[PDB]
DNA sequence: CCTACCGATAAGCAGACGATCCTCTCGAACCACGGACTCC
DNA sequence: GGAGTCCGTGGAAGCTATCAGCAGTGCTTATCGGTAGG
RNA sequence: UCGAGAGGA
C-alpha cells in the first residue's frame, strides 16, 4: 500500500533481460527515434529508428528504467545498463 | 478483414500485447470519451470549446478524465446503462491484491 | 482519438465497479423528458420531436445541436434520458433473485426470517463471500414459513426473549409469467375450511417489503449500500438510450427506417400513456392490472425476447423484435463480434502460392496490394529525401504515397490535391506511404489454432494477383495452394513491427514447444529430390556442379 | 492422486494418436482443474464460475447471464486480465505489457 | 488539471460536506493536520501578510539567482519599484494575478523586516491557536481585544479577552515604518 | 488567507524533447500552466516555490506513443478566501450600485445594501464617491470588507462583501 | 473451452505460474522451469546399464592397481595412486553416482532412460573434441580436484528461482534434481577422460557453455503458457482421426479413445463409455 | 410405547449453449373506421 | 356537384395442429423410514 | 440493412 517498491538492493528477479523487456526496449526506443527522440549513440548513416534502437542496446546508452511487476504488486526498476542481454 | 478470437488468441500466446491492442484499436473501433471521476459513469457533457465539461448530477467541471476506449465498448456500457446495469469504469485502484 | 483536443486528463481504467441504476440518480442524470411516444417530425413538421429522440439528446440528419454542445455525429456519444413508469416494474433478469429474496426475508415487517440466534444461521453467515452465503441463506429462510418475536429455548434457560417483529405468516411463491403470487396457509377449523388462500403480489407490494428490508438484511443476501440496493432490481424510472444505441440510420431523405429498439420503446411508452391515464381517470379496478402487466412485458420483452418460456413478442409482418439481451449475446453479438475480436484496417487477402525463389520468413505481396495498403512514416532526418520521392511517386508509380498529415489533423489526399505536385514536407509531418520490400507484416491462415499460423513476413512486392510464400513455410499453416486463401495485417507503428520483428518471427517460430522438436522441415520436390541426390550411386560433372556452387547464396567461392 | 490419474487419462487421448505434446502443458491445465479444492468441469458452469472477474467470465457463454449477477452481487472486476483489457482497449498485461517502462533524469543526463 | 496533495476516496456522487466559513470550517481540502510529498502528517501551513510577502520575495530571489547560474553553460516606495523589477524577469508578462497580489501584498505589510518576523511567528505560533487564525491576526490590524474577537470570530471562547490584549499591544511596538 | 500547499501535477512529454535539457523544460512547462493559475479546490495559485529542487521522478512512457508521463511533485503559495473571513484591500471601480475591492489578485464587491444605510453615493463628483461627513469613499481610499459570500467563477475567484458592521467601514 | 479456461494463466516475475486474479496453478512452470522450446530428449545413462558396467564405467579407484586410472589420460596419474585426501573425493563422487541411479529407478520405474532436458551436453563433448582437437594419445592438463570440484561448483551457478530464504534455496535444488543427475552422469571423473578425453582448458570452457546454455533455457516471465498449453492440446485434437477402437492386441473390443473420450475428460461427466479398470 | 421432528432416496420439470475465416444472390409490409386533400 | 381510390391510422392472432437432449443428470419439490425423548 | 438461402480451403 505505502509505495511497496522493492529498492535496487534484495531482488528476487532474473538478472537477465527478457525477450519481452528486449522487444518492449527496441519497440519504444525505434518508435521515439521515428518521432524524432534525440539519439544517444554515434550513428553510422542508419536510416531505420530500429537498426538505432538495436545499436543503441549495443553501446547501453539507453536512459529507460524498467518497473517489472510482481504479482503481489510490489516492484522492482531495473535499470536497462543492470540488465544483461545473452536471449 | 476480421481479427477474431482465433487471431486475438494468437498474438496473445505471442506476447505482442502492443500490436494485439493495435489491431484492437488503432487498426479498428478506438473512441475518445468523458467520464466522471466521481461517480465513473459517461454521465459528462464534454463541451471541447466552451470548456463547460459539467456532469449532469454531479456539478463537477473538475474531477473528469476523458479516455480511449473502443466505441463497441462505449456501446455495450450504454446498453448495460438501457438495463440499469452501471458499469462505473474507475480510473483509481481501490483494493491493490 | 475520437478528433480534436481535450482539457481533460486521460488514464488507464484501472477496475470496473458493477451495481444497479438508482431511479432518483437516473432523474437527475436525464436530459430528456421523452411525452411524445412519436419518433418523427417536430410536430408531424420536419426533425425529430421533443419527446422520443433529440429532445436534448443526441444529434441526427447532419446536424451537431446535441443538447448546445454540438460535436457532431463522430464526436457526439448520445446521452441519456429517463421515463417515469407508471407503476414500478420487475426487470427481468432478476426474477428470481426478487423471488428468492421474497421467500428469505419475511413481508409484513421488511425483516429477515431467520437470525444470528439461530446455531445454523451462524454456521450459514461465517462466510464472508457474496453469493455462496446467499445460496445457504436462500435454502435456510426458505422453509419455517413464519415470522418470530420470542424464541431462544436452549442458550437462556427457560424463558424466552423478544428479537423480531411481527410473526405473520410467509407464504409460498412461485411462476405464473411475469407475475408471482404468494399462498397463505392459516385454515385451522375456521376460513376456507382446507385450501389455502392466494393473493396477487403486486411490485407496488413487493418493493415497500425492499424498501423497508434493513442495509444489514443486504449484506447477508449479498447486496451493497449503495450500488445493488434491492429496491433498484424493480424499476420506477427507466432510462432512455439515444440515437448512437438505437440510430434512426435515414432511408433517403423522406423516410423513417428506425432500429428495432426505437419502435420498442414508443410501444413502451403506448403502454405507459394507457395507465397515465387510467389511475387518474375513473378507475376499473380490474382493468387496470389488465394493462398494468402489458406494461410489465412491455418493459420486460425490451430487455428480454428471449425470454422465459411462456410468452414471445413479435413485431408485425410476422417476425420477432431484437431485445438488448439478444444484441450483447455472445457469438458475433457485441461481446464475441464487437470487443473480443473484430474487423480491421490495414489488412489484405488473395489466394496463397508457393515458391522455391521466395526466403523462408518472406512473403510475395502483389503489387497492387502494396499500393493499396499504407504505412505512416513520421518526417525525420533519416528519410524526407526517400518520402519525397515516394510522394512525388504518388498513388501510382509503385514506391509513393496516398495521403501525407500536416502539423495539424490535416489528410492530403494524392489522388486528389492541387497541391500534390508541389508540397515541401516539413518534419514531424506524417507519410501514408506504399507498402516497401523487407517490412516486418503479420501473415495469418485461418483457422489460427496454435502460436503459429500468425507469423511475421519479410514483404516482397511481386506482379501477378496472388499471396506467395516459402515452401517449407507450409507446415506452420497446415495449409496447401489447392485454392487456399490467406490473410494480412499491416502494422501501422515503429513498436508493434519490432514487436513483430523482435517476437513473432518466422525464423524465431522454427522450434514447437508444444512438443520440444522443430515446427518446419524439407517436403514434397525438396525431400523427393535429396533422397535421389545423397547418394554413392549418384555425382554430378563438372558443368552442372559450378551452378550447383553458384545457386548458394553464401558460397565461399571456393571450389 | 486424482490429478496424477487426470494426467494419466489426458496424456493418453494425445498419445492414442500422434507423439506428443510436451508434459507441460497437459500437467498445466490438469493442475488448473484441480487446484479449486477438487475437481473442475472445462463447460460454462465449471471453471467459468469462478472468483474471476465478471467481464472475463462473461465473454463465455453466460453473457448477460453473467452481467446481470455483476451488478446483482455489486461485482468489482479488477482489471487484471486478459479479456478485460481486451474490452477495455488498454494494452493488456500479457508478455511486453506485463511491465512498465520510464525514462531516467540521471541516465539522460549521463549519456548526452 | 492538477486536483492533487489530499485526494482519496469519492463513493458515489457525496453530499458535499459544509459551507466554507470563518468557523473554521475550512476546505475539504485544507485540513488542519494534511500531509507533505515527504510523507509525514505536517500541520496546515497558513501564512499572513507580512509572512507569505517575503516567502514569494524569497521564492523570486532564488529563482533568478538559478535561473541565471543556467545562463552561464528596507525602504517604503524603493521596495513597490524593486519588485515590479523582479516580476518581469523572473515571469512573463502573461502572470498577471502574481503582479496584482505583490502590489498588494506589499502596501498593506504590517511587519516589512525580516528580523521582526520571527518574533512575530514566535509571538503567534505558540498561543495555541489555528494557523488561519494567526494567518489573520498578523495580517490585519487590531487595537481593542473586542476588534480582534469580531473581525476574527473563531476565537471568543478558544482565548481570555485580557491575555489577547497583552498580544495585541507587543504588535503595535513590533509594528514596523513605512 | 495565503496557504503554502505541497500540490502536483501530472504532464505528459513529446519523446523529442528527451535531451539533457529537460530537467529544467519540464520545471517550466509547470509554472507555464500552475503559477497564474486559479482553481477552485486550491483557489488562486500565485508563485510556485522553490525551482530548485523540485521532486520529478519518472515518466511512464506510455502504451502506443512515445510520450513520458511524468507527474511533478511541487510546492506553491495559494490564495484561498472564505465565507466570513474579513480582509482589506484597495478600491478601483465605483459606480450608483456599489464598489469593487482589489484584495491581492480577487476583486470583492460591495452593494450600495451591503454598505452602511447612513453612507449613499454622490454622482456630483469626479472619480465616482461614496459620503457621510469626513470619511469618503473614491478611486483609491483603503476600506476593511467581510466576505459574506464567494463566486467560483472560471478561473478568477470573486466575492460579495460586506462593510456595515463593527470594527468595519473604511481602513 | 481450454484457450477460455487457460487465457488469464501467464509465468510471473517470481517464476511461478499465476493468472490474473493472482492464484498460484504451478510454483515453477511444468516443474522445471525451462522454456519447452529449448529442450532435447536425453539419456540417462546412470538409470541404464547392469550394476557390474556401472561399477565398471564410474567407480574410480586410487587405491587399487587394476581400477585406477593410466597415466595416458591425466598427467599426473602416478602421483594421485594411493592417495586417501583424493579417493576421500573419488568416494563422494561415486557415492553420489550411486545415490542418482537409486533415486532415477524410483522416478522412471518403467526403465526409460531417454528424457527431455534442456543444455544438449551430448553435443558440447562432441564440439569439444572439434572446437580443441583433442588427441586420444596425450594426457590431459587437469587433475582429479580440477574435475570433480568444478562439476560440483557448476551445479551451484545453474539458477533457476533468485532466492536466499530455506524455502526458495530448497525449490532451487527441488527444480534441478533430474538436470543435475544427468550432469553427474555425464560429467563423471572417469568418463571426463576414459571416453571424451578432455584438458583443462577446453573442460573449463564445458563448464561455462552449459551454464550458459541453462541460463538461457529458463522460461520468459510474460510467456502466456496457460494460452499456449491450451493451443498445443486444442491443436492435435483436430487431426485426431480415430475414435472408439485401438488395441490389438491388448484387451480384445472397444475402449473409447480419440475426441469422444476427450469430451469425457473435459466435460467431468459421471458417465460408463469404458470404465475398465485394473487390477494388479 | 407413542409423537414432535429430521434427516433419507424418487417423481416432476426448467433454460442457455455447439469449427475459424471467407465469398456470392433473392425479395420486403396487410384486415376495417374517420375524414384530409388534391385531382378529375 | 358529387366522386375517385387514396393512405394515414390504428392492428397485435387465433384456433389450430401436436411436445429431460449431442446430450447425463440439469436443480427444486413430494413422499417416507426411523431416531430417541417425554 | 436485416433475414433466409447458396458456395468455398
Ligand atoms: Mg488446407
Ligand atoms: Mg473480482
Ligand atoms: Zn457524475
Ligand atoms: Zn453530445
Ligand atoms: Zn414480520
Amino acid at each position: 500500500l505505502k509505495e511497496k517498491a522493492i529498492p535496487k538492493d534484495q531482488r528476487a528477479t532474473t538478472p537477465y533481460m527478457t525477450k519481452y523487456e528486449r522487444a518492449r526496449i527496441l519497440g519504444t526506443r525505434a518508435l521515439q527515434i521515428s518521432m524524432n527522440a534525440p539519439v544517444f549513440v554515434d550513428l553510422e548513416g542508419e536510416t531505420d529508428p530500429l537498426r538505432i534502437a538495436m545499436k543503441e542496446l549495443a553501446e547501453k546508452k539507453i536512459p529507460l528504467v524498467i518497473r517489472r511487476y510482481l504479482p503481489d504488486g510490489s516492484f522492482e526498476d531495473w535499470s536497462v545498463e543492470e540488465l544483461i542481454v545473452d536471449l | 478483414l476480421r481479427f477474431g478470437e482465433m487471431e486475438r488468441d494468437c498474438m496473445i500466446a505471442h506476447g505482442a500485447a502492443s500490436f494485439l491492442k493495435e489491431r484492437l484499436m488503432e487498426a479498428s473501433d478506438a473512441f475518445r470519451v468523458h467520464i466522471c471521476g466521481i461517480c465513473g459513469l459517461m454521465t459528462v457533457i464534454a463541451k471541447l470549446n466552451h470548456n463547460q465539461f459539467e456532469c449532469k448530477g454531479c456539478d463537477n467541471k473538475i474531477d473528469i478524465y476523458q479516455i480511449h476506449i473502443p466505441y463497441a465498448a462505449k456501446l455495450l456500457f450504454q446498453e448495460l446503462m438501457a438495463m440499469n446495469i452501471t458499469p462505473r469504469l474507475y480510473t483509481d485502484r481501490s483494493r491493490d491484491f | 482519438v475520437g478528433q480534436q483536443y481535450s482539457s481533460a486528463p486521460l488514464r488507464t481504467v484501472k477496475e470496473v465497479q458493477f451495481g444497479l441504476f438508482s431511479p432518483e440518480e437516473v432523474r437527475a442524470i436525464s436530459v430528456a423528458k421523452i411525452r411524445f411516444p412519436e419518433t418523427m417530425d417536430e410536430t408531424q413538421t420536419r426533425a425529430k420531436i421533443g419527446g422520443l429522440n433529440d429532445p436534448r439528446l443526441g444529434s441526427i440528419d447532419r446536424n451537431l445541436k446535441c443538447q448546445t454542445c454540438q460535436e457532431g455525429m463522430n464526436e457526439c456519444p448520445g446521452h441519456f434520458g429517463h421515463i417515469d413508469l407508471a407503476k414500478p416494474v420487475f426487470h427481468v433478469g432478476f426474477i428470481a433473485k426478487i423471488k428468492k429474496v421474497c421467500e428469505c426475508v419475511c413481508m409484513h415487517c421488511g425483516k429477515l426470517l431467520l437470525d444470528e440466534h439461530n446455531e445454523l444461521m451462524r454456521q450459514a453467515l461465517a462466510i464472508k463471500d457474496s453469493k455462496k452465503r446467499f445460496a445457504a441463506i436462500w435454502t435456510l429462510c426458505k422453509t419455517k414459513m413464519v415470522c418470530e418475536t420470542d424464541v431462544p429455548s436452549e442458550d437462556d434457560p427457560t424463558q424466552l426473549v423478544s428479537r423480531g417483529g411481527c410473526g405473520n405468516t410467509q407464504p409460498t411463491i412461485r411462476k405464473d409469467g411475469l407475475k408471482l403470487v404468494g399462498s397463505w396457509k392459516k385454515d385451522r377449523a375456521t376460513g376456507d375450511a382446507d385450501e389455502p388462500e392466494l393473493r396477487v403480489l403486486s411490485t407496488e407490494e413487493i418493493l415497500n417489503i425492499f424498501k423497508h428490508i434493513s442495509v444489514k438484511d443486504f449484506t447477508s443476501l449479498g447486496f451493497n449500500e449503495v450500488f445493488s440496493r434491492p429496491e433498484w432490481m424493480i424499476l420506477t424510472c427507466l432510462p432512455v438510450p439515444p440515437p448512437p444505441v438505437r440510430p434512426s440510420i435515414s432511408f433517403n431523405e423522406s423516410q423513417r427506417g428506425e432500429d428495432d429498439l426505437t419502435f420498442k420503446l414508443a410501444d413502451i411508452l403506448k403502454a405507459n400513456i394507457s395507465l397515465e391515464t387510467l389511475e387518474h381517470n375513473g378507475a376499473p379496478h380490474h382493468a387496470i392490472e389488465e394493462a398494468e402487466s402489458l406494461l410489465q412485458f412491455h418493459v420486460a420483452t425490451y430487455m428480454d425476447n428471449d425470454i422465459a418460456g411462456q410468452p414471445q413478442a413479435l413485431q408485425k409482418s410476422g417476425r420477432p423484435v431484437k431485445s438488448i439481451r439478444a444484441r450483447l449475446k455472445g457469438k458475433e453479438g457485441r461481446i464475441r463480434g464487437n470487443l473480443m475480436g473484430k474487423r480491421v484496417d490495414f489488412s489484405a487477402r488473395t489466394v496463397i502460392s508457393g515458391d522455391p525463389n521466395l526466403e523462408l520468413d518472406q512473403v510475395g505481396v502483389p503489387k497492387s496490394i502494396a499500393k493499396t495498403l499504407t504505412y505512416p512514416e513520421v518526417v525525420t532526418p533519416y528519410n524526407i529525401d526517400r518520402l519525397t520521392q515516394l510522394v512525388r511517386n504518388g498513388p501510382n508509380e509503385h514506391p509513393g504515397a496516398k495521403y501525407v498529415i500536416r502539423d495539424s489533423g490535416d489528410r492530403i489526399d494524392l489522388r486528389y490535391s492541387k497541391r500534390a505536385g508541389d508540397i515541401q514536407l516539413q518534419y514531424g509531418w506524417k507519410v501514408e506511404r506504399h507498402i516497401m520490400d523487407n517490412d516486418p507484416v503479420l501473415f495469418n491462415r485461418q483457422p489460427s489454432l496454435h502460436k503459429m499460423s500468425m507469423m511475421a513476413h519479410r514483404v516482397k512486392v511481386i506482379p501477378y494477383s496472388t499471396f506467395r510464400l516459402n515452401l517449407s513455410v507450409t507446415s506452420p499453416y497446415n495449409a496447401d495452394f489447392d485454392g487456399d486463401e490467406m490473410n494480412l495485417h499491416v502494422p501501422q507503428s515503429e513498436e508493434t513491427r519490432a514487436e513483430l520483428s523482435q517476437l513473432c518471427a518466422v525464423p524465431l517460430q522454427i522450434v514447437s514447444p508444444q512438443s520440444n522438436k522443430p515446427c518446419m522441415g524439407i517436403v514434397q520436390d525438396t525431400l523427393c529430390g535429396i533422397r535421389k541426390l545423397t547418394l554413392r550411386d549418384t555425382f554430378i560433372e563438372l558443368d552442372q556442379v559450378l551452378n550447383m556452387l553458384y545457386w548458394v547464396p553464401d558460397w565461399d567461392g571456393v571450389i | 492422486a486424482g490429478r496424477a490419474a487426470l494426467y494419466k487419462e489426458v496424456y493418453n487421448v494425445i498419445a492414442s494418436d500422434g507423439s506428443y505434446v510436451n508434459y507441460r502443458h497437459m500437467a498445466l491445465l490438469v493442475d488448473v482443474m484441480t487446484t479449486q479444492g477438487g475437481l473442475t468441469s472445462v463447460t460454462r458452469h465449471g471453471f467459468n464460475r469462478s472468483n474471476t472477474g465478471a467481464l472475463m467470465r462473461c465473454s463465455f457463454e453466460e453473457t448477460v447471464e453473467i452481467l446481470f449477477e455483476a451488478g446483482a452481487s455489486a461485482e468489482l472486476d479488477d482489471c487484471r486480465g486478459v479479456s478485460e483489457n481486451v474490452i477495455l482497449g488498454q494494452m493488456a498485461p500479457i508478455g511486453t505489457g506485463a511491465f512498465d517502462v520510464m525514462i531516467d533524469e540521471e541516465s539522460l543526463v549521463k549519456y548526452m | 488539471s492538477t486536483s492533487t496533495f489530499q485526494t482519496r476516496r469519492r463513493r458515489l456522487k457525496k453530499v458535499e460536506e459544509e459551507e466554507n466559513a470563518a468557523t473554521l470550517q475550512l476546505g475539504q481540502e485544507f485540513q488542519l493536520k494534511q500531509i507533505n510529498h515527504q510523507g509525514e502528517e505536517e500541520e496546515l501551513i497558513a501564512l499572513n501578510l507580512s509572512e507569505a510577502r517575503l516567502v514569494i520575495k524569497e521564492a523570486l530571489v532564488e529563482r533568478r539567482r538559478a535561473f541565471k547560474r543556467s545562463q552561464k553553460k528596507e525602504t517604503r516606495e524603493k521596495e513597490l519599484e524593486s519588485i515590479d523589477v523582479l516580476l518581469e524577469q523572473t515571469t512573463g508578462g502573461n502572470n498577471k494575478d502574481l503582479k496584482n497580489t505583490m502590489q498588494y501584498l506589499t502596501n498593506f505589510s504590517r511587519f516589512r523586516d525580516q528580523e521582526t518576523v520571527g518574533a512575530v511567528i514566535q509571538l503567534l505560533k505558540s498561543t495555541g491557536l489555528h494557523p488561519f487564525e494567526v494567518a489573520q491576526l498578523g495580517s490585519l490590524a487590531c487595537d481593542t481585544a473586542d476588534e480582534a474577537k469580531t473581525l476574527i470570530p473563531s476565537l471568543n471562547n478558544k482565548i481570555s479577552d485580557d491575555e489577547l490584549e497583552r498580544i495585541l499591544k507587543e504588535l503595535s511596538n513590533l509594528e514596523t515604518l513605512y | 488567507m495565503f496557504f503554502i500547499k505541497d500540490l502536483s501535477l501530472n504532464i505528459t512529454l513529446h519523446p523529442s524533447f528527451f535531451g539533457p535539457r529537460m530537467k529544467q523544460y519540464l520545471k517550466t512547462k509547470l509554472l507555464e500552466e500552475v503559477e497564474g493559475s486559479c482553481t477552485g479546490k486550491f483557489g488562486y495559485i500565485l508563485c510556485v516555490l522553490d525551482y530548485d529542487n523540485i521532486d520529478i521522478q519518472r515518466g511512464r512512457i506510455l502504451p502506443t506513443d512515445g510520450s513520458a508521463e511524468f507527474n511533478v511533485k511541487y510546492r506553491a503559495v495559494v490564495f484561498k478566501p472564505f465565507k466570513g473571513e474579513v480582509v482589506d484591500g484597495t478600491v478601483v471601480s465605483c459606480s450608483q450600485h456599489g464598489f469593487e475591492v482589489q484584495v491581492g489578485p480577487m476583486k470583492v464587491f460591495v452593494t450600495k445594501h451591503l454598505m452602511p444605510q447612513d453612507l449613499t453615493f454622490n454622482a456630483g463628483s469626479n472619480p465616482p464617491s461614496y459620503q457621510s461627513s469626513e470619511d469618503v469613499i473614491t478611486i483609491k481610499s483603503r476600506i476593511r470588507v467581510k466576505i459574506e459570500g464567494c463566486i467560483s467563477q472560471v478561473s478568477s475567484i470573486h466575492a460579495i462583501g460586506s462593510i456595515k458592521e463593527d470594527y468595519l467601514g473604511a481602513i | 473451452r481450454l484457450v477460455k479456461a487457460l487465457e488469464d494463466i501467464m509465468v510471473h516475475y517470481d517464476n511461478t505460474t499465476r493468472n490474473s486474479l493472482g492464484n498460484v496453478i504451478q510454483f515453477i512452470y511444468g516443474e522445471d522451469g525451462m522454456d519447452a522450446a529449448h529442450i532435447e530428449k536425453q539419456s540417462l545413462d546412470t538409470i541404464g546399464g547392469s550394476d557390474a558396467a556401472f561399477e565398471k564405467r564410474y567407480r574410480v579407484d586410487l587405491l587399487n592397481t587394476d581400477h585406477t586410472l593410466d597415466p595416458s589420460l591425466l598427467e599426473s596419474g602416478s602421483e594421485i595412486l594411493g592417495d586417501l585426501k583424493l579417493q576421500v573425493l573419488l568416494d563422494e563422487e561415486y557415492k553420489q553416482l550411486v545415490k542418482d541411479r537409486k533415486f532415477l529407478r524410483e522416478v522412471f520405474v518403467d526403465g526409460e532412460a531417454n528424457w527431455p532436458l534442456p543444455v544438449n551436453i551430448r553435443r558440447i563433448i562432441q564440439n569439444a573434441q572439434q572446437t580443441f582437437h583433442i588427441d586420444h594419445t596425450k594426457p590431459s592438463d587437469l587433475t582429479i580436484k580440477d574435475i570433480v570440484l568444478g562439476v560440483k561448483d557448476l551445479q551451484e551457478n545453474l539458477l533457476v528461482l533468485r532466492g536466499k530464504n530455506e524455502i526458495i534455496q530448497n525449490a532451487q535444488r527441488d527444480a534441478v534434481t533430474l538436470f543435475c543427475c544427468l550432469l553427474r552422469s555425464r560429467l563423471a571423473t572417469r568418463r571426463v577422460l576414459q571416453e571424451y578425453r578432455l584438458t583443462k582448458q577446453a573442460f573449463d570452457w564445458v563448464l561455462s557453455n552449459i551454464e550458459a546454455q541453462f541460463l538461457r533455457s529458463v522460461v520468459h516471465p510474460g510467456e502466456m503458457v496457460g494460452v499456449l498449453a491450451a493451443q498445443s492440446i486444442g491443436e492435435p485434437a483436430t487431426q485426431m482421426t480415430l475414435n472408439t477402437f485401438h488395441f490389438a492386441g491388448v484387451a480384445s473390443k472397444k475402449v473409447t479413445s480419440g475426441v469422444p473420450r476427450l469430451k469425457e475428460i473435459l466435460n467431468v461427466a459421471k458417465n460408463m463409455k469404458t470404465p475398465s479398470l485394473t487390477v494388479y
